RNA sequence: GAUUAACCUUUAGCAAUAAACGAAAGUUUAACUAAGCUAUACUAACCCCAGGGUUGGUCAAUUUCGUGCCAGCCACCGCGGUCACACGAUUAACCCAAGUCAAUAGAAGCCGGCGUAAAGAGUGUUUUAGAUCAAAUAAAGCUAAAAAAAUAGACUACGAAAGUGGCUUUAACAUAUCUGAACACACAAUAGCUAAGACCCAAACUGGGAUUAGAUACCCCACUAUGCUUAGCAACAGUUAAAUCAACAAAACUGCUCGCCAGAACACUACGAGCCACAGCUUAAAACUCAAA
């Protein structure tokens, strides 16, 4: 199988890596080619690893023969492993904007069935971590190595329902357009209850991205937008 | 900027697109005034087969002949179409092969 | 991000969040507060949020502000027989005084949904015609009767080549 | 083996969830007594940084009222010619004597500071204690 | 017909609908209706019947020969000098398919920035509006060491900036919010001209003296213009809370306003306009060219 090319190292999984000195098998865990590149000879490489349950990271390998470098990297990325929280094991829990260096990330939480409308690097990278549903804009310089570390510090920076209920000592209740007016309470305290409600803020003062509201109202008009793909 | 000022300025106006050297039609038709060979910008070298032709528009232009081997001769009716050729610099017009007098490469 | 405090002003959503349609009568609207003081706070809130979604919900009434000229906000609206009417709105909150126009000087639901309506009545849904007026161009559109040629072929004895 | 990303979490929220994702077949003997007894503060790596502008730090300075009366001591007689032990818990210094006796004039009288200043003067030395203005 | 890259039959009928007229039966209509031509498009087929482009990377997919920086090829990067998956032929494969896809033209463009990449260094006042942040200087005198002012001054004050450091005296140092002039008014520094005047000394230029073997450009002498004196021509207001943060500079950011910037070169340019006027200054393009800068 190819990667993101025909005759590109992008995309392509260098199968499980090996057991550890510690002792541990990772038999469950894939690993693929983010980046590959000739340092000026010697070969750099950018992998990551992940068992798709919330497991995952990423290494630099540098080694005079490719294969020494993608052993190097798969080897101390299962020693660095980020876990990943995953709403209903399918998507995030909210939306995240970061910039990370020069890179910026937007990623949106969406429904079950969405898919993943991503970067490719970033296809990959949730397909190692086990989300399903997301979409993604990459703005600014599309750095790999700058890519890969924003998106694993905004996922790793991700408040779960739980930690929000218990911040805020309140009950968080989702409301589903599919579920009518039904409340769904998804996390609730584990103390005491607040009995004064939330301020009842009449406007927020939160920062809007001009390209959301731009495709909400319907002035986006871009040809490449909302194209028919491929199964991701 | 700030609101006032993209309110003041407003939308952004690009400018018009550039004409090319077929004015923004898909071929034009010319006529052979002479047929010539130049030479390639330096790393490569070559003898590219041009010719100057008197278009239907009045103006006189250079224009590249592909494939290998033409029998353009002086006062022939030529259809070029756009595309530069990336070897000669000021070379933007291109001879249809199979059209008017210019005929097909012949195989072989 | 989108310029300014409180961006989601200028946004079309919130612009259409206004609940206040003026009668007809409304020609004129003046705005007088005054940028400081505890007490003008609210009629300050109300030039921030809500004079927006005003303006945007009746785009003919004129809206106009002045500052700074005396001592108490106030609103006064002008109607087309020469009346005037004189809000005051000191320690009133934006809300209250949207709530206190919407009260005085807005249409009620009833009326609001007796306009649509009438709106609704001038898409008469049989009528057919382009898709910016009609629901459906034809009536080969409708399951039952003879499609169109272009999409099933009709047989030859209904085809004046065939009957010439 | 867990992770070892030092500034992600602490090593409690590494390793419980390596241990919930399967990656740790079990759990480091530790676990189980951090999850009895937890620290005050969770061990989370935060980079210090400097404070600038009107950022002070909330730290008080220590001050009592007979602070007041040992700096006139010790600017009118001085500091006391014997030595301060400060091994022994509860030393009594010539100046923590003025500054009793000042004290307990004050409850026994009224408050004008020259006259208690020199009224326990007059006393410190009926009392047999040496004063060298 | 001509012209353009651009190219439908010198058919039939008023049977339907519409129009005109008539009281009406009706009559007329190159509107229209029904046909003719055309891969321009859509739909459905097909009994046998498939072509076009592509195959170095971007980007799906080459075998064997020929040629040898030639012939040729490329949208961009690039290929071709005797083993060319990049040219020609041939084989095979790939994409679409009654089409394919070469050229052309549209569809999709600034809520981003301004120390070092394009873009914020003379100063102050006013300004329609917008915002919420309501040891100065001038003029008089006088002066000690030897016209400009040792110590004080290890002081850091005054002024919008440029600048201001001897002493005395007289005047005297705008404004109860902020932002906001090329075009208004004041200053500022910059050297050079126009009238006069003085001329100890110095000295661009101009002459003369001495010197190698294109002398010393360089040393010496003399004397001009001139040096002199009058009279003139990013700002403001908050924060240190966050993950500090491309890099180097100068730790980062927020709010609000003004000015400016959208690849390089053409171009501190041409033309126009304004101001002046020996030299000019401000504003400031286009064509051609490139894949970078
Ligand atoms: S649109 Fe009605 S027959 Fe075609
Ligand atoms: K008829
Ligand atoms: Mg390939
Ligand atoms: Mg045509
Ligand atoms: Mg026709
Ligand atoms: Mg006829
Ligand atoms: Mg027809
Ligand atoms: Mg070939
Ligand atoms: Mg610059
Ligand atoms: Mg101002
Ligand atoms: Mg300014
Ligand atoms: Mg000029
Ligand atoms: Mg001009």
């Amino acid at each position: 199988e190819r990667g993101w090319s025909g005759n590109s190292w992008g995309g392509i999984s260098l199968g499980p890596p090996d057991p550890g000195p510690c002792g541990e098998t990772y038999e469950d865990f894939d690993t693929r080619i983010l980046e590959v590149r000739n340092v000026f000879k010697s070969i750099r490489v950018l992998v990551a690893v992940g068992n798709g349950k919330g497991a995952a990271g990423f290494s630099i390998g540098k080694a005079t023969d490719r294969m020494d470098a993608f052993r190097k990297a798969k080897n101390r990325a299962v020693h660095h492993l980020h876990y990943i929280e995953r709403y209903e094991d399918h998507t995030i829990f909210h939306d995240i904007s970061l910039r990370f260096k020069r890179t910026h990330i937007k990623m949106k939480k969406q429904p079950k069935g969405y898919g993943l409308r991503c970067h490719r690097a970033i296809i990959t990278i949730c397909r190692l971590i086990g989300i399903k549903d997301m979409y993604a804009k990459v703005s600014g310089s599309i750095n790999m190595l700058s890519l890969t570390q924003g998106l694993f510090r905004g996922l790793s920076r991700q408040e779960t329902h739980q930690q929000l209920a218990d911040k805020k000592g309140l009950h968080v209740v989702e409301i589903r357009e599919e579920c009518g007016p039904l409340p769904i309470v998804v996390a609730s305290p584990r103390g005491p209850l607040r009995k004064d409600p939330e301020p009842e803020d009449e406007v927020p003062d939160v920062k809007l991205d001009w390209e959301d509201v731009k495709t909400a109202q319907g002035m986006k008009r871009s040809v490449w937008s909302n194209l028919k793909r491929a199964a991701t | 900027a700030t609101l006032n000022q993209m309110h003041r300025l407003g939308p952004p106006k690009r400018p018009p697109r550039k004409l090319g050297p077929t004015e923004g039609r898909p071929q034009l038709k010319g006529v052979v005034l002479c047929t010539f060979t130049r030479k390639p910008k330096k790393p490569n070298s070559a003898n590219r087969k041009c010719c100057r032709v008197r278009l239907s528009t009045g103006r006189e232009a250079v224009c590249f002949i592909p494939g290998e081997g033409h029998t353009l001769q002086e006062h022939q009716i030529v259809l070029v179409e756009g595309g530069r050729t990336q070897d000669l610099p000021g070379v933007k017009l291109t001879v249809v092969r199979g059209k008017y007098d210019c005929g097909h490469v012949q195989k072989k | 991000p989108m310029k300014g405090r409180f961006p989601i002003r200028r946004t079309l959503q919130y612009l259409s969040q206004g609940n206040v349609v003026f009668k007809d009568s409304v020609k004129v609207m003046t705005v007088n507060y005054n940028t400081h003081g505890e007490l003008g706070e609210g009629a300050r809130k109300f030039v921030f949020f809500n004079i927006p979604q005003i303006q945007y919900k009746n785009p003919w009434v004129q809206i106009m502000m002045f500052k700074n000229m005396t001592p108490s906000p106030f609103l006064r609206f002008y109607l087309d027989s020469g009346e005037q009417v004189l809000v005051d709105v000191e320690t009133k909150s934006n809300k209250e005084i949207m709530e206190h126009i919407r009260k005085i000087l807005g249409k009620n639901e009833e009326t609001l949904r007796e306009e649509e309506e009438e709106k609704k009545q001038l898409s008469h849904p049989a009528n057919f015609g382009p898709r910016k007026y009609c629901l459906r161009e034809c009536i080969c559109e409708v399951e039952g009767q003879v499609p169109c040629p272009s999409l099933v072929p009709l047989p030859k004895e209904m085809r004046g080549k065939y009957k010439a | 083996a867990g992770s070892r990303l030092e500034t992600v979490g602490s090593i409690f929220s590494r390793t419980r969830d390596l241990v919930r994702a399967g990656v740790l077949k079990e759990k480091p003997l530790w676990f189980d007594v951090y999850d009895a007894f937890p620290p005050l503060r969770e061990p989370v790596f935060q980079r210090p940084r400097v404070r600038y502008g009107k950022a002070k730090a909330p730290i008080q300075d220590i001050w009592y009222h007979e602070d007041r009366i040992r700096a006139k001591f010790y600017s009118v007689y001085g500091s006391g010619q014997r030595a301060f032990d400060l091994f022994n818990p509860n030393f009594k210094s010539t100046c923590q004597r003025f500054v009793e006796k000042y004290t307990e004039l004050q409850k026994l009288g009224e408050t004008d500071e020259e006259k208690l200043f020199v009224e326990t003067g007059k006393a410190l030395l009926a009392e047999g204690v040496i004063l060298r203005r």
